[PDB]
This record gives C-alpha cells, structure tokens and sequence, in this order.
C-alpha cells in the first residue's frame, strides 16, 4: 500500500518531533546526555543530535534522512546538530497548521525562501565581529562544550581546545586537520587534559634504558621489521601441504639481527654520540635484543606504531616514513625539543614534544576508561569545531538564542515579502527560530514566553542580541554570558534546516516499492 | 487470468494512479514524491521515470505504462513523466461514461479526432524558433535546462548541445532525417573545465583512446577507416589450404599477403598516415600500412568508427577491394590526439559530411562534468526537438485550453457521438492548469474559469497559467517556449496508450 | 519511539520511573551488605556454585541487567572497590534512596540542572565536613592495633563476628612491613585459603603460600631459583602443535622411552638452569622426579593460573610449556624457597621480603572453602584499607556514624543556600540516614526511632549502629568511639563515587 | 598434499597403455581393412610371443575382432579403476590438507 495526501506528512512531522524532544536538551548548557543499550545494543553514551541519530537503529525513513543533511553541517559545527533538528520541526508544526488550517505545502513552502534569505539577510545583519582572541576562543569552546559536557568539563577542556589551535594559528588554518591527534590516558579522572606539542605515543616499545629521555631527539619511524610474524604461512595464510611454510621464519631474526648493526653505525653515522638522542620508531614489533642494543647505542626505539603517528610524526618531529635501520641522514630523521616515554597506568607513553613542526600535538585525556572516555573525548573535539568557526568568520555573535527573536521582531512585523501568500511561509519560518532558546531555558528554568517577553522586549527595546541566561531560564545579553555562536554556525543551520524542511514539506506521497 | 470491465476499469486504475502522484511531479515547480521501502531504501524525486523504476506494477496495464512510459524515454527521456498524465486521465474520463455508455470504439477513433484538433491548434499556437539565434533556441533550453535545475555550467555548455547537435545535423533522407541529437558524441575530459569545454568538428574520438593509438597529430593524412574484408585472399579472390610445414608458411602466408597488399595499396593510395580499422584486420593489412609507415589502427569498435566515419564525416567502405579518399579520409581532415587532464583524446575533426560536432565535456571532476552533462541532456534533446521542429510554442495552459474548445468547437461542430469523448478529451487538457495551478498552490476554479476567459477571446494563444508565475500569462511575457515537436509527441503519446490499454480487456494465462 | 525508528532504553517511566527500579531494586541487598552484618545472600554461578558475599560486587558482577545505568554505578562502586574496600555496598546503597529523592523532586517536577547541582554543591559541602569529621588517622602500621581497627570496621562492615580476630590476624601479618609509603603489595600476600583445620587455625605465612603439592626431593638450596613453567613437565606428550592436537597418530608414543632421558635432561637443565625449584602446572611423574630427586629439584606437581600468573608476576617468572630441557629467564626473587607443611598439608613456600615488594602470604584454613572465600571477602575488606597511602589515615568514624554529622548540617545549610538548588542540598543529606537504617533494620529498626536519637545526640561523629542490641533500641553504637573509623579517602569516595554517578545517570533519556 | 595426488598413478597407470590401445583400436580397424585389403596376396602375421606364429585371414579374422573387441576391453578395467581412484583422491583432498593447515 501507499500513504498519500496528508498522511505522507503526518507521520513525517510526527515523527520529527520525539525526535526533536528527546534531544531538547541535548544542547546548550541545559545539554543532557543519552545512552543506548538499545539502537546498536551495546553500552554506550553519547550527547549531539546527529551523533545520537546514526547510533540508533532508525527504521522511520525521516530520521534517517536528517543524519544526512544534518552531518553536512555537524561536521564544521559539532553542536547545533542537535539544534537544528530543533526548529526544523517548530517550523514542520505552522507549516502543517496551515495545512491543518488547510493550505498548499508548496506555496507554505515558497513562504519560507523569501524569509530565509530575509533571515540569511538578517543573519549578516546580526553576526557581530569578534575576531579570534582565546576569550572568543574561550566562550566558543565553553559555549560548544557547556552545550556538550559540562559548563565545569567545558572551562576544563577550554584551556586544552585553545592549547592546540594556537599553534593552528601559527599554521594561519582557520580549520584543524591536525593538533587534532588526541590521545587517552588510562587514568581514573576524567578531567586530565595534557596539552603535548609534539605528539604522544603509547610506546616506547618493550625496553627501558634506551633513555626514554630523549634531549636531542633524531626519529626514524619505520615498518621494517625487527620483529614480524612466527604464524605459518606459505600462500600468506596455512597451505594445503604443513612443510613450505617452514623455510620464510629462519630469515626473519637473522633479517632483525643484522639490522640491529645496521642501527648501531646508523647510530653512529646520525649521532656517533648517545649524548645525541636517537629514536627509531617501528610500525611492526622489535626483538627485545634490538631495543636492548639499540639501547646500547643511546637510542630510544618504539615498535609498533600507527600511521597517523608515522606521518605525525614524519609532520610534528620533522620525522620520517624512512624504510630502513641502515645508516642515514640524521636531518632525515626528524627532531622533537623533548621526547619522553611516560607511565600512567600499565603502558609507557612517550611524550614526543617541542616537535619541529608544532604540528599534530597531543591533547591528552585521561578518563575513567570507559564510554565516560569515549565520551569526554568527542566533545571536545567539537568545541574546537565550534572555535575553528569562529577561527573561520570574524562574526561571533551572542549564543543562547540571541538571534531568534530579533530575527521574528524583524521578520514578521512587516512582511517580508510584503504578502501574505509568502507571510504564512513566513510566519511559518520565524516561529521555528524560538524553540532551542525558549525551550532550553524553560528546561532549564522559566518559560518560553515569560522569558520571550523578556527577551523579546529587551530586543524590542534596543534590538541587541540578549540572549538566555541558562544558568537561570531567563533572558540576558549572551555577549557577556560567553555562550557564543559564531556568523557560520547560524549561517550554516538555515541551509541545512530549510532545505530539508521543504522537499520534505512537499512529498505528494510515500511508498513501499520494488 | 484478468479481463472484462474489471481490466476495463483497470485500464483507468493503473494509468490512473500512475499519472495521479506524477503531476504534482511536473512542472518547474513541482511536487516532490517520497519512497520508503521494506528494504528501507528512500526516494526523493520529481522524476517520474525513477520513480517509473523502483515502483512496483502487479497489473500489466501498470506495466504497458512503464513500456509507454519508456517509449518517451527511447524517444527523449523528458515529458516520460508527462505523457503518462495524459492517457491515464483519458480512461478515466471517457470510458466509465462512455464504455458504461458502451464502446472501446469510439473513442478510440476520437483519440484520432484529438490526435489531428492539437495539430491542427499546434500550426496556430507553436510558432518557428531559428536555430541561427542561440538565446532563441537557448531560451526554451535555459527553461529545459532549468527544469532539472542546474543552470550553472549546463547553459554555456547547451550553446555546445546548440551547436553539437545542431551542427551533427546532416542525413537528408529526402523527407529530411537531419533533425536529430544521436549523432552527437560526448567527449569525457578528466580535468579541464565546462568554461573550456567547447566543441571540436566531426566526432571527438575519447572511447577507445585511453593513450594515442592514432599518431600524435595529424592534420592533412587522412584518417581512414578500414572496415572488416581486409582478411586474406590465398587465391585470386579465394582463399586455399593455409600455413601447414615448412613452404606453406611461406607460399600460404605469402598468399595470405598479396591480396592484403593489395588491399593495402588502395589505402596508401589516398595518402593516410593514421588508419582506424575496425574489426576484420589482417596483420598483413597493417605491415604494408607499416611499410608505408601509415598507422593501421586495428580491432577497434563500430559507433567508435560511425564516430570516426562521423569524425571526418568518411564512410565505412563497403568495398575495401576498391577503395577511395572519398570513402574514408575524405576532405582534407584532422586528427589530434590530445592529453587534457589524465587522458589522450584521439580528436577526428575537419569534418566532411555537414560538418559534424560533438560536445566537448571537461569537468575539473567527472561530476561537475556529469551535472552540466545531464542538463545538457535537456539541451540536446530539446536541440533535436528544435531541430525537429523549430516552433516554440507558449508552455502552460496555452495549448491546453486551446484545444480544449477546438475540440468542443469540434463537439460544436461535429455534434456527433464523439463530440463526448472530445469533451472527454478536451478535459484532458486542463491537466497543466491544474498540475501548475496545484505546483502554485492557488484555487484552480478561478483560474479554469479564468483560462476559458483567457479562451474566450485570446483563444489561450500564448496565455496559459504558469503555475511557476503562478498566475495565468502569456508565456511570451514569459519566454515559456517548447517546440511542437515535443509537445504533439508527448501530446500523441499518450493518446496512443489511451488507445491501447482502452484495446485490452483480457489478460491469459 | 513514537516512530518506526529510534530504538531507545530510557525516557518517560524508563528515566523517570525505570532507573530509579533499578537503582532501589539494586539497593536493596547492599542495604543488607554493607555495615555491620552477617546478612546470608546466597549467590551460585553459571556453575551454579553455593557462594554467599557481604561485598556488593560478587552480587553486583554477579547480576545481569539492560539499565546501563545501573550497569555503570557499579563501575563507581568497582572505583569503590578499586581504589578502596569495604564501603563498596555503601556506594549503591547511598545513591538509590538520594535518587528516589531526585525523582520525587520530579514529584515536586524540579528541573535537572536544579537538582544535579543540589547534590553537589553539598557533596563538596559534605567534603567540607568530610575531613572536619576526620577524627583520628590511622598512627602506625607497626601497630596492629591501629591496623586491626582499620581492619576492624572493615571486616565488620561486612562480617561483624569474625572481625577483630581476623583484624588481629591480617593486622599480624605485618603488612605494615609495607610502609604504606607508597608501596604495598596486595596481590604478593594474597591470602592462600587451607580447606581443612578451622577459620581460627587460619592465620599468616610470611613469604608466599603455594597449597599445591611439592614434588621431587626439596629445593636444594631456599633462594632456589624458581623455574615457573606451564608443562616443563606435563609429562613428555607434545606440545608442539599450533592447535595442541595430533598431526600423525605416531608422535605422543615416543613420549614413554624417552621420557627418562628427557625428564633427566629435562630436570637435569632445571639443575643446570639453576632452579632448584621447577613449577610444573604438567602433571609431576616419576621419572621427572626420579630425577629431580636426583638433581633435588622441588617440582610443583599442577598448577591453578594464580599459581603460575602469581609465580610468573612475584618471581619474575614466565610459565611455559616444556618438554625439552628448560632455562632460567625466570630465576628466582625469592630468597627463600620452601616446602614446609602448612594447614597440615604440604604447602611450596616461596619468599622474598623487603619493607618494598615483600611477599607476606596469609595462610587461612577452614573447614570449607565457601568458608574463606567470603573470608577473604570479608578479609580483602581491611587488605584494601591497609592501602591508602596515607599512613595515617584522616580517619572519619566508621560504621556511619560521622554521617548525621553531615546530615544535619547539610541539610541545614540545605535551606541555607535557596530555591530547587537547596531541596537537593537537603535531599543530599537525607540519604545519610539510609544505611544506618538499612543497618538498623539488619537488626530490625526504622531510621526515625534511631536518627531522631542520632538527630538527638546531635554532633558526635560516635552514634551508629546496625548489627547488635545497641543497633535495636538506643541508636547508639560507637562506629567512632569502640574503634570502628575510616579513613578520609574511603570515606570521601565514599562519598565522592556515591556522587559521582547519581548525577550524571540522570541525564539518559536514552 | 600427497593425498590429492595420491591415487593419480594407479588411476593413469590404468589409463596408460588403455590409450595406446586407443591407437590399436583405430589399427584394429584398419588390420580389419588390411586382413580384407589382403586377400593372401602377402602372409598375414598375428605376431603373439618372440616366435612369429605363421595366421592365416580367417585366424586373424575373428582375431582382429576380437582384438578389437579387445582392445576396447582394456578400457573398462581402466573404466573400473577410473572411478576407483579419481574419486578416493577426491575425498584424500581435504583430509590432510587442513590437518596440515592446523
């Protein structure tokens, strides 16, 4: 069968506000986190509107479709996911009152493009220039990380979100590609955020006194091996005959040992002296009598690392991809200021540091070692995707809601399109705007209203952007509260709610096909 | 087993509900229609063939619609989505009156007396577009190419469909073939950009060129197209006992070579340097074509050399025993293989036969080479269409109501039995209004109304509603312009499946 | 939902309503388990094996539940029971009957952020008074009386009977040799339990206990290197495929004639190796030790993991199997090696002592194992508070009874600080009375006749009760003034992880 | 494995003179032909043991039938032994070539 006619849009917009609800709060400082034991079974926790979509299995075809259009703009933002999901549906609502009241979709619709562009009109209207400063910085990625984890875990974080990006500022990139490497310490607080300007590695491999203190620091980042696999193999995996996998193994040890005297004048071709710090670092394992001899040599060495690391490495330390243990260029092998391999919990770590390109560095969380962890990380990195938007526009304005009213204080009273045709799209369009602020606040405190009229008449009186103080429910300037959004932000969230809003607003039908 | 006046009122149901979603489908502005399925798959779309796809059809007569539905798409691709909203409001106007009033027949012979009454209203309300002003084709392609609604880098590239397709025109038949888009080659370019992208004469050769098999560049020596029959000859024109021992492998693929030779002479004979054979090489045509040093390009595809034939505009010989410059290489000729972005672009060009161009596609990607190319999809059919016939003719309502009286001033006139399925026909034309009067979202009544008013002295001449304006207009005022080739297809198109499913009462298993 | 989509855990009655079950529904038995108790909960395993704990974890790890929630506080109560002991029942219990509040706060329909911050606020609050209540510290681990007190209310917060004489014993087992500066070993004088004799032979051996059977004549020196391995001889049957199967049926014949050559060689490398105890988790045979009677190697017959893991991490040593003759990476750390009979059984006694990294191996004895096991439970108690590393603890009185020390104030500075904020304040420092009555009614009386007479004694940091006669009618115990305390650190996470959680569990909708 | 390969012997050793059969069969036509294309113009030989036996057509006539008869008979014994030892080694395949694999 088929749904047409209205029920093509019914079970849409009704399902678009649950969905909405339940995450009414995901955002803001009023933000409350969700789980899911159920959506993919496992136990998991997390607090962003997409990012709770994709977890959940979502069989109604709407939720699935915002995951889309909404990950778009998740992806520079990382909060007003959650948002826009907001107003979409407080704009689904007039919009299918009209068509309660009854109306056609598609002029309710053509009611929105004008008021759109007349709130984009508005939006550069409203985004106030505060130019990048660790204060903008600061409230940014509070705002973001008091919308994502605590208003105390946000200030916690906040110094670590600015750690990184200034050295992305000395990199002059509005966007961070890298500083981005994070690692997670095993640890039993949550809190612990270690700003490494270089990076980290969780090695430092299976050897002590290969001074794990490395002053001088000459980095070979390796995948030859100094160890590999004793599995047989002769096709690659077990073959049908036992006996021809046998003859690959008896060249393996000898291929390690002899690299360990290849490291030994690679040791003295590079340094000739241990005072200079020497580190190789292996993609695969090493035999402990290379580490051992490598640490004769005054050499560090650390088997098994990643590709990221390899390259951030080869980036932060001014490192290598190398391939080989054979004597090398030591201004090949790249240089950290600082190198340490550290112990917290079981594993070394070594803080690699004061790297040659202050590149990819390490904020470090230490955590519960848990979901907690996993959920203490990815906030963060999205108060940075908050702060690389106000990196990216000079126009950081008031958070909280600020625009949204102003935006209806100037929309509606004229019409903006000077027609009621277009007006109800309209006045369909500048009440989606409210819901976030004046539901967040009446969550976290007093009402919509109430709390509009104060808001609103503030705007009334002086149209300057207050916003809500949610440390309350009531309204208050956001400039000076900090929560902060930038001009991209708010920018971005129309694009993403109205043009999702309106195709959907003009299904004729759906159906089950094949 | 299905039949009887159960099929009859399915031959309304199934054209019926196909058509009913699809209108709010058509227009420029238009009504989007969702899919969900069991498998969770989500469809978006105004494009009634995609959607034609994956919905499903457990009646025939749903499925003969696909089969007609295709029939557009075989011929254009665009007004598919169209057609099906004429037929299937047809059956579901005429017959349960008139098969309840009793007859396959009648209607069936007025769907003819439709089928001439827009005609007949096509000679006044379409009205010649020229090809020489490309805004003048362009205009109706800037509305074609706007439909899918890109008309970014689409449009200057649709100059390239105006040109291409246009200056692929050629084939006189003697009731005139020339009107066509097939012809037209599209060029693939990794890299370069819609901005550069521009055509070159003949056919631009980029399918089975992935490197230069066809010298570098090659502006006088005629490409030359070697086509099967260059196989060996053993005897005179036989062939005899083949390679065996020792002398054989001289004396026999000695005689395998003479004829080839000989074959080969008439090649050389006309002066090529690159030759293009397609299929039905000897190696013992290439090695005289090496002995000349006149690249013999061997096992190479049909269209690629119909490209190539249509290239240099040569022929394909059919007698490559006796051959001619003037059946492969003919006029001067070119041939340029080029590298833009990743791949070599063996370009056959200087071409004889009239002209002929293909569009030269070059996006940065191959996306923003397939968005422009899409669009350009419009413009080049709709090219054709104004190849086919050049009469724009006022989009809308327009010829709507106007051959909605024509057909009642028929019904006027005639005062028959099939003055009644002209009023039943005559009512099908009203579907524009009331597809554009819903894609507005205004009150059709009015306008209907209102367009009989724009009937009733006007005639509809160029007025009907734009649901994209919203309002009823002149669609000169609008520039709304198609050519009476697309419109009395789509118009006949369905008339013909109204006609057909109206034929089907049974169905056997 | 209400949708096709979004499948969900919690919202409505599941965050309202759903959690809180499970937060008092898991609350219940720890009402039983923690404080003074004998309580019998009977827990049987996949196995389906008879076991009882007084500790929430053998319950709570025990347990299976879909609230992720209640599935998490545990981690809590585990970072209880991982940093500290007995208090870890406390953790739950305390969180549930606060939680209820919260949800009658809901009740009243108080907004979350108003009640989140209520707790704590007055959790910090709490952790003003929290060292304001340190009473005493704990003086000196050379003094068992200092560490039977600690291990006092430790074992009785879980077993109230055999708590001093097990807190005389494990306060005697010198674990104060330990400095407590900063090492201690908890697992190198793991209690190693003898089925058989009593619970009262159960005491200490000083230098690691291994109840399973010595073999070969005895280590030939005590410093005796130790070889530790998974089958040096399990007899001479092979090891060596890469799924431990047959490849050819002709291969594990060979294994009886050499045998003697190998178990020499085999053993005779042990005495090359220089182990003069090899720790065979293999089975013992004779020619092994025939031989190791003639090479006096001390063969340790089979072996549990916690033998070999124990043998592997305090020697040093790595368990592998052998049938070759074998080689020392492993040595010893133990500087002297023993069979001695203990329990009356045979028992391998490793040692090696230090004030850091000695071994001090509690000897218990019982007549059933399902005896010591809860012991040990009961006994771990105190083998955790003995680590705090503060020597001198910051004690607070025990048994909660520092409690209504912060009950009453907090709940006075409760509406000291205002609005929504401060019912949660109050409500935070009415979930102190909890386990006091949760005690109290383990001996059978409600809060209100108890706390009104702990409201009435006012500030003592001495009153509290919940196993005895004193627990029924006068509400007064001494959980302080008898020699129940505890520590600062336990009881600030105590209270710190019963915060922790209850707050941030509420924010799931889903 | 050994065991793939393990019954192929037997089996071609079967299969081997079988062939060569094969060509005496088409001989076996063709002495059919020639003891008919001889009518004792030259001496027609069974040549059976190191001692010519002097034939005569008739001796070799029902021979060469039955020869050819014959020597199609060798192929059913290989047609016995084909299915014998093809199929055995079909099974052998997977037997220890996973017991190797582990």
């Amino acid at each position: 069968e088929v749904a047409r006619a209205q029920a093509a849009l019914a079970v849409n917009i009704s399902a678009a506000r649950g969905l909405q609800d339940v995450l009414r709060t995901n955002l803001g400082p009023k933000g409350t986190m969700k789980m899911l034991v159920s959506g993919a079974g496992d136990i998991k926790l997390t607090k962003d509107g997409n990012v709770l979509l994709h977890e959940m299995q979502i069989q109604h075809p709407t939720a699935s479709l915002i995951a889309k259009v909404a990950t778009a703009q998740d992806d520079i933002t990382g909060d007003g996911t959650t948002s826009n999901v907001l107003i979409i549906g407080e704009l689904l609502k007039q919009a299918d009152l009209y068509i309660s009241e009854g109306l056609h979709p598609r002029i309710i619709t053509e009611g929105f493009e004008a008021a759109k562009e007349k709130a984009l009109q508005f939006l550069e209207e409203v985004k106030v220039s505060r130019e990048m400063d660790r204060e903008t910085l600061i409230d940014v990625a509070r705002t973001s990380l008091r919308t994502k984890v605590h208003a105390e875990l946000a200030d916690v974080l906040t110094e670590a979100v600015v750690d990184s990006i200034l050295a992305i500022k000395k990199q002059d990139e509005p966007i961070d590609l890298f500083m981005i490497e994070i690692m997670e310490m095993k640890h039993k607080s949550e809190t612990d955020t270690s700003l490494i300007r270089g990076l980290v590695l969780d090695h430092g491999a299976r050897h002590p006194d290969m001074k794990k203190r490395v002053e001088d620091a000459y980095i070979l980042t390796c995948n030859v091996s100094l160890e590999y696999e004793k599995t047989e193999v002769n096709s690659g995996f077990f073959y049908k005959s036992a006996e021809e996998r046998e003859k690959l193994v008896k060249a393996e040890r000898k291929f390690i040992e002899d690299r360990v005297k290849k490291i030994i004048e690679l040791k003295r071709k590079v340094c000739g002296d241990s005072d200079k710090g020497f580190v190789v670092i292996n993609q695969k394992g090493i035999d402990p009598f290379s580490l051992d001899a490598l640490s004769k040599e005054g050499i560090v060495a650390l088997r098994r690392a990643k590709r990221r690391n390899m390259e951030r490495l080869t980036l932060a330390c001014g490192g290598v991809a190398l391939n080989s243990f054979d004597d090398l260029s030591p201004d090949c092998l790249g240089h950290a200021g600082l190198v340490y391999e550290y112990t917290l919990g079981e594993e070394k770590f070594t803080f690699i540091e004061k790297c040659n390109n202050p590149r990819s560095v390490t904020l470090l969380i230490k955590g519960p070692n848990k979901h907690t962890l996993t959920q203490i990380k990815d906030a963060v990195r999205d108060g940075l995707r908050a702060v690389k938007n106000a990196i990216d526009d000079g126009c950081v304005v008031p958070g909280a809601g600020a625009v949204e009213v102003a935006m209806a204080e100037a929309l509606i009273k004229h019409k903006p399109s000077v027609k009621g045709r277009a007006q109800l799209g309209v006045q369909a369009f500048a009440d989606a705007l409210l819901i976030i602020p004046k539901v967040l606040a009446q969550n976290s405190g007093f009402d919509l209203q109430e709390t509009l009229v104060k808001i609103q008449a503030e705007h009334s009186e002086s149209g300057q952007l207050v916003g809500v103080d949610l440390n309350t429910g009531e309204p208050m300037v956001a400039a000076e509260v900090g929560v902060w959004d930038n001009y991209c932000v708010k920018k971005q969230l129309l694009h993403s709610c109205t043009v999702i809003a309106t195709n959907i607003l003009l299904v004729d039908e759906i159906m089950r096909a094949g | 087993r299905e039949s009887g006046r159960k099929v009859q009122s399915g031959n309304i149901n199934a054209a019926k509900t196909i058509a009913d979603i699809i209108r709010t489908c058509l227009g420029p502005k238009s009504m989007m229609k969702m899919l969900l399925d069991p498998m969770g798959g989500i469809v978006m779309t105004n494009d009634g063939n995609a959607i034609l796809r994956e919905i499903q059809v457990q009646h025939p007569a749903a499925k003969s619609m696909i089969e007609i539905s295709r029939t557009q798409d075989e011929e254009v691709g665009d007004g598919t989505t169209s057609v099906i909203i004429l037929a299937g409001e047809m059956l579901s106007v005429a017959e349960h009156f008139l098969e309840q009033q009793m007859h396959p027949t009648v209607v069936i012979s007025a769907y003819r007396k439709a089928l001439d009454d827009m005609i007949s209203t096509l000679k006044k309300i379409s009205i010649p577009v020229d090809i020489s002003d490309s805004d003048m084709m362009l205009n109706i392609i800037n509305s074609s190419i706007t439909t899918k609604a890109i008309s970014r880098w689409s449009s200057l590239a649709c100059n390239i469909a105006l040109d291409a397709v246009k200056m692929v025109q050629f084939e006189e038949n003697g009731r005139k073939e020339i009107d066509i888009k097939k012809y037209a080659r599209v060029e693939k370019i990794p890299g370069g950009i819609i901005e550069d992208s521009c055509v070159l004469r003949g056919v631009m050769i980029n399918k089975d060129v992935t490197h230069p098999r066809m010298r570098r560049y090659i502006k006088n020596p005629r490409i030359v197209l070697l086509d099967s029959s260059l196989e060996y000859k053993k005897g005179e024109s036989q062939t005899d006992i083949e390679i065996t021992r020792e002398e054989d492998f001289t004396r026999i693929l000695q005689m395998e070579e003479e004829y080839i030779q000989q074959l080969c002479e008439d090649i050389i004979q006309l002066k090529p340097d690159v030759v293009i054979t397609e299929k039905g090489i000897s190696d013992l045509a290439q090695h005289y074509l090496m002995r000349a040093n006149i690249t013999a390009i061997r096992r190479v595809r049909k269209t690629d050399n119909n490209r190539i034939a249509r290239a240099c505009g040569a022929r394909i010989v059919s007698r490559p025993e006796e051959l001619r410059e003037d059946d492969v290489g003919t006029g001067a000729g070119l041939l340029e293989i080029k590298k833009i972005g990743d791949e070599y672009f063996t370009f056959i060009t200087d071409c004889k036969d009239p002209k002929a161009c293909t569009i030269l596609l070059r996006g940065a990607s191959k996306e923003i080479l397939s968005e422009v190319e899409r669009n350009l999809q419009d413009a080049m059919q709709v090219c054709r269409n104004v190849l086919l016939d050049p009469q724009l003719v006022p989009g809308g309502g327009a010829s709507e109501m106007a051959v909605a009286h024509a057909l009642t001033e028929k019904s006027k006139a005639m005062t028959g039995v099939e003055q009644w399925p002209y009023r039943a026909v005559a009512q099908a034309l009203e579907v524009i209004p009331r597809t554009l009067i819903q894609n507005c979202g205004a009150s059709t009544i009015r306008l209907l109304t209102s367009l009989r008013a724009k009937h009733t002295q006007e005639n509809c001449e160029t007025w009907g509603v734009n649901g994209e304006t919203g309002t009823l207009v002149d669609m000169k005022e609008l520039g709304i312009w198609e050519p009476l080739a697309v419109k009395l297809q789509t118009y006949k198109t369905a008339v013909e499946t109204a006609v057909l499913l109206l034929r089907i009462d049974d169905i056997v298993s | 939902m209400l949708k096709e989509g979004a499948k969900h855990f919690s919202g409505l009655e599941e965050a309202v309503y759903r959690n809180i079950q499970a937060c008092k529904e898991l609350a219940q038995t720890t009402r039983t388990a923690y404080g003074p108790n004998g309580m019998n909960k009977m827990v049987i395993n996949h196995l389906e094996k008879l076991f009882v704990t007084n500790d929430a974890a053998t319950i709570l790890r025990e347990l299976e539940v879909q609230h992720p929630a209640a599935k998490m506080i545990v981690m809590a109560s585990h970072m209880q029971e991982q940093e500290v002991g007995d208090g870890t029942n406390f953790v739950l219990v305390f969180a549930g009957a606060l939680l209820e509040l919260a949800e009658e706060l809901l009740r009243i329909g108080l907004s979350v952020s108003e009640v989140i911050e209520g707790y704590e606020i007055a959790c910090r609050k709490a952790h003003e008074i929290l060292p304001n209540l340190v009473c005493c510290s704990a003086k000196n681990l050379r003094d068992i009386d200092e560490v039977s007190s600690l291990l006092r209310t430790s074992i009785m917060s879980k077993q109230y009977g055999n708590e001093v004489f097990l807190a005389k014993l494990i306060a005697q087992a010198c674990v104060s040799i330990f400095p407590d500066s900063g090492h201690f070993n908890v697992d190198n004088i793991r209690v190693c339990k003898i089925l058989g004799s009593g619970i009262s032979s159960s005491s200490v051996l000083h230098g690691m206990v291994f109840k399973k059977e010595t073999e070969g004549d005895v280590t030939s020196v005590k410093d005796a290197k130790i070889a530790v391995y998974s089958c040096p001889f399990d007899g001479m049957i092979t090891e060596t495929k890469g799924t431990v199967l047959i490849k050819t049926a002709e291969e594990l014949m060979n294994f009886s004639k050499g045998e003697e050559n190998l178990m020499d060689a085999q053993v005779k490398a042990i005495a090359d190796t220089g182990a003069n105890v090899v720790v065979t988790g293999g089975k013992v045979a004779d020619m092994a030790l025939h031989y190791a009677n003639k090479y006096n190697i001390m063969l340790v017959r089979l072996n549990s993991k916690w033998d070999l893991r124990r043998l592997c991490k305090t020697v040093g040593a790595t368990a592998l199997p052998r049938l070759t003759p074998p080689v020392l990476e492993e040595m010893g750390h133990c500087d002297s090696v023993y069979l001695s009979e203990v329990g009356d059984t045979q028992v391998v006694v490793f040692k090696h002592e230090k004030e850091d990294g000695a071994i001090s191996t509690i000897v218990l004895r019982g007549s059933t194992d399902n005896l010591m096991d809860d012991i040990e439970r009961a006994v771990d108690d105190g083998v955790n508070t003995f680590k705090v590393l503060t020597r001198d603890k910051r004690l607070v009185p025990g048994g909660g009874a520092t409690e209504i020390e912060l009950a009453k104030q907090i709940t006075s500075y409760g509406e000291t600080c205002p609005g929504l904020e401060q019912y949660a304040i109050k409500k935070f420092a009415e979930a102190f009375e909890a386990i006091p009555r949760a005690l109290a009614e383990n001996s059978g009386v409600k809060a209100n006749e108890v706390i009104s007479k702990l409201y009435a004694v006012h500030q003592e940091g001495n009153k509290n009760v919940g196993l005895d006669i004193e627990a029924e009618v006068p509400a007064v115990k001494d959980m302080l003034e008898a020699g129940i305390l505890d520590t600062y650190l336990g009881k600030y996470w105590a209270i710190k992880l019963a915060t922790n959680a209850a707050v941030t569990v509420l924010r799931v909708d889903q | 494995v050994e065991k793939y390969q393990q019954l192929q012997k037997d089996l071609s050793k079967s299969m081997s003179g079988r062939q060569k059969l094969e060509a005496q069969l088409t001989e076996n036509n063709i002495v059919k032909e020639e003891l008919a294309l001889l009518d004792g113009s030259n001496v027609v030989f069974k040549l059976l043991g190191p001692v010519l036996v002097k034939q005569e057509l008739g001796e070799a006539r029902a021979t060469v039938g039955k020869r050819l008869d014959y020597i199609t008979a060798e192929i059913k014994r290989y047609e016995s032994q084909l299915r014998d030892l093809e199929r055995q080694s079909e099974q052998q395949r997977e037997t220890l070539a996973q017991l190797q694999q582990e």
